RNA sequence: UAGGAUAGUGGCCUACCAUGGUUUCAACGGGUAACGGGGAAUAAGGGUUCGAUUCCGGAGAGGGAGCCUGAGAAACGGCUACCACAUCCAAGGAAGGCAGCAGGCGCGCAAAUUACCCAAUCCUAAUUCAGGGAGGUAGUGACAAUAAAUAACGAUACAGGGCCCAUUCGGGUCUUGUAAUUGGAAUGAGUACAAUGUAAAUACCUUAACGAGGAACAAUUGGAGGGCAAGUCUGGUGCCAGCAGCCGCGGUAAUUCCAGCUCCAAUAGCGUAUAUUAAAGUUGUUGCAGUUAAAAAGCUCGUAGUUGAACUUUGGGCCCGGUUGGCCAACGGGGCCUUUCCUUCUGGCCAGGACUUUUACUUUGAAAAAAUUAGAGUGUUCAAAGCAGGCGUAUUGCUCGAAUAU
């Protein structure tokens, strides 16, 4: 039969066996250990709002020799310090210290995205005015 | 592990690109009519059959 | 306005609400959306039953126009139309005055202010009139 | 605390977004039948998929199953009535056939192109959506109206709305009123 | 066992007595970023994830507890007390409970009006009338879902492509289009008489009078190395700035950055983040793998667990009712006979007695809430929907429905 019971009264072995073997899945483990609510600097939420402390220049390791312009952000709902990338040609001229930004992930679900060491999140909205519209010059960053 | 790259050259190429203006062009239609504009452009009077078909050639 | 048409479909006699009730199919070719007054006139001179006992409602026109279907009632008297119709249609036809009051919440606030007063309150009114000596 | 109002999606975008064959075949449909979207083809593909799965569900039973007889005859008569399914082909293995062009042929747009009266599928589409042609006395301005058998002999212009009489029309009215101003009084 | 208590059974509680009760078939404890179900998403089959939320059931009114009234409450738009908040005060005292409707603060990625009204649906009362933030109407509303504007048709013009013909000029008609000249028609987007709509309106469906020529009434979002449809065009930058889900671009001719032109894909939508489903035969019952890629316990014994050899009325013969399809076979069904209980008496499948191996499996059926799914009918103008509707003598009326399946 090669490895599993087959008889009609053997559904308990099959249930408990698959229930034991499910723990080797990465997704099932991280969904049933609650990684999202305890670890993973958000609450497991999608976006999170936080306040810029300082501006960083992260050197890209190995290839893509460049200085990726990042910021260090303290989250409002946690107090967790978090490095977040500020994407586009410019845009570190639009973020300033003690503003509020809205961070989203990188679509890599953790796992700092490209050639950037450790930066898991990107900046979406600074001062509520939406970095894409700030970089395409269709919106104006406010006063304070 | 390196965290203090200098931020001075940020926004370099975006700020030193030479600014050009968009050219005023006649309006291309929208919706159904535009698909009709694509349709004759591809199937009815397909012009360049250089090998097979090129939707966007250069100055060939 | 072209001699248009009235049709009454699905007619039921209701002797226990004292009326005829029917669907009104109105062909009005080359004319938008005839009226309600003129439909009551043209049904009162078809049922021969005194327009203030004729009621119409419903009446949304067809897509494209030229036709509109609604509902109609014809009572055996105006005296029974004044006892079986709702008051809003009897306002529409001019058969009861639109009895205006104050607002909803103004009535509710006046009710709540009456809830705090026990009795007629004229004793309380004169007693707080007596308050102005201390 | 009401009753919910149900709805449904009527289309399904395909799984591979960029296949050159499917884009060529769908622009061919959109140019032969004068469509706006690819959603106007995905809707027809949704209709085909639902009809065709229902037909397979009947084909997997035995013949003279009462559900097979009832639902097969009903689905066949509904496909025959709109003229999608032909008259000789009437036995539920022909509705597993019956491609997308058979539904896309029976729209009001293409049928208005066919019965004279429009001289183009784009002129048919604009004619329909601009408060022209009627079926009964009902003006239809839906180019996906999907005419029946017993209604395709009634596609004609409106009794309102010129090309059916009843007035010149506002650009004709204004061009007359500016013809009646400069030359005369 | 007896009592008490209760509306009543009951360790529910008390007295006396006994030592039982659950558990590897997972008790007990822990966690739940857990109210349960009808259902939702995903579409080979099997599954996998979700269900605070329109219906059903439960629970709670800041946390606990106690109680009055009543048929019904351990009620909080009732009371009493304690704790945590919190309001007025003439400082003595008083009053509190928005997880009802609207609104505010806070919280956060995250969510609307301190509007109109009982006209509809229904409920309450002493009741045809009163009341109802239940509920309906409207404002906000790109949460999703339906339909589908942003143009159509000419003619002329050079240019083809076809061809009658070619000794050798070209065009002339069947026209496909590239046209920076041009032409009259057509419509709703809006606005607006009126009418309808409505409790009163707004909107829709109707419709006078206005309202299309590009300065409009002007479609966006993402992309063009591969994956993956679509440039090796031009200028800028020079491992910088930046792009890039992944692989990779950028170090002077960058098809990948920043722009212009062109093109592509979806389109009133499109992109991004996170979660989940398919993909995933990468959780495998269907259906994985285990010599060497991850993984056969060092070895045998061994309990629960799972699994477990063959054997007992088979065959033959007669008869009867059928249901498809061309007298006929076939397909199933039933009664007899072949050594062949039918539980057995009593007097008419009843109904008193006496008893009978027990399960698993399966067919049929009951009893099965709606909504949701599947699905029948039906021209909401189509459609999503809804459960309508269709016909005549349309000045006094006829009728089919509202299936079924899971």
């Amino acid at each position: 039969g090669k490895g599993k019971p087959r008889g009609l009264n053997s559904a308990r072995k099959l249930r408990v066996h698959r229930r034991n073997n499910r723990w080797a899945e990465n997704n099932y483990k991280k969904r049933l250990l609650g990684t999202a609510f305890k670890s993973s600097p958000f609450g497991g939420s999608s976006h999170a709002k936080g306040i810029v402390l300082e501006k960083l220049g992260i050197e890209s390791k190995q290839p893509n020799s460049a200085i990726r312009k990042c910021v260090r952000v303290q989250l409002i709902k946690n107090g967790k310090k978090v490095t977040a990338f500020v994407p586009n040609d410019g845009c570190l001229n639009f973020v300033d210290e003690n503003d509020e930004v809205l961070l989203a992930g990188f679509g890599r679900k953790g796992k700092a995205k490209g050639d950037i060491p450790g930066v898991r999140f990107k900046v979406v909205k600074v001062s509520g005015v939406s970095l894409l519209a700030l970089w395409k010059e269709k919106k104006e960053k406010p006063r304070s | 592990a390196k965290v203090h790259g200098s931020l001075a050259r940020a926004g370099k190429v975006k700020s030193q690109t030479p600014k050009v203006e968009k050219t005023e062009k006649p309006k291309k239609p929208k919706g159904r009519a535009y698909k009709r504009l694509l349709y004759t452009r591809r199937f009815v009077n397909v012009t360049l059959v250089n090998g097979k078909r090129r939707m966007n050639p250069g100055p060939s | 306005s072209d001699a248009v048409t009235i049709r009454t479909r699905k007619v039921i006699s209701n002797p226990l609400l004292a009326r005829k009730q029917f669907v009104v199919d109105v062909l009005h070719p080359n004319r938008a959306n005839v009226s309600k007054d003129e439909l009551r006139e043209k049904l009162a001179e078809v049922y021969k039953a005194e327009k203030d006992a004729v009621s119409v409602f419903g009446f949304r026109t067809q897509f494209g126009g030229g036709k509109s279907v609604g509902f109609g009632l014809v009572y055996n008297s105006v005296a029974e139309a004044k006892k079986f119709e709702p008051t809003y249609r009897l306002v529409r036809y001019g058969l009861a005055e639109k009895v205006e009051k104050a607002s909803r919440q103004q009535r509710k606030q006046k009710k709540n202010r009456d809830k705090k007063i026990f009795g007629t309150g004229k004793r309380l009114a004169k007693k707080v009139a007596r308050r102005n000596a201390d | 605390p009401r009753a919910p109002r149900t709805y449904s999606k009527t289309y399904s975008t395909p799984k591979r977004p960029y296949e050159s064959s499917r884009l060529d075949a769908e622009l061919k449909l959109a140019g032969e039948f004068g469509l706006k979207n690819k959603k106007e083809i995905y809707r027809i593909s949704f209709q085909l998929s639902k009809i065709r799965r229902a037909a397979r569900d009947l084909l997997t039973r035995d013949e003279k199953d009462p559900k097979r007889l009832f639902e097969g005859n009903a689905l066949i008569r509904r496909l025959v009535r709109v003229g999608v399914l032909s008259e000789d082909k009437k036995k539920l293995d022909y509705v597993l056939a019956l491609k997308v062009e058979d539904f896309l042929e029976r729209r009001l747009q293409t049928q208005v192109y066919k019965l004279g009266l429009a001289k183009s599928v784009h002129h048919a589409r604009v004619l329909i959506t601009q408060r022209h042609i009627a079926v009964g006395k009902q003006i239809v301005n839906i180019p996906s109206f999907m005419v029946r058998l017993d209604s395709e002999k009634h596609i004609d212009f409106a009794p309102t709305s010129p090309f059916g009489g009843a007035r010149p029309g506002r650009v004709a009215r204004r061009n007359a009123a500016r013809k009646a101003e400069a030359s005369g009084e």
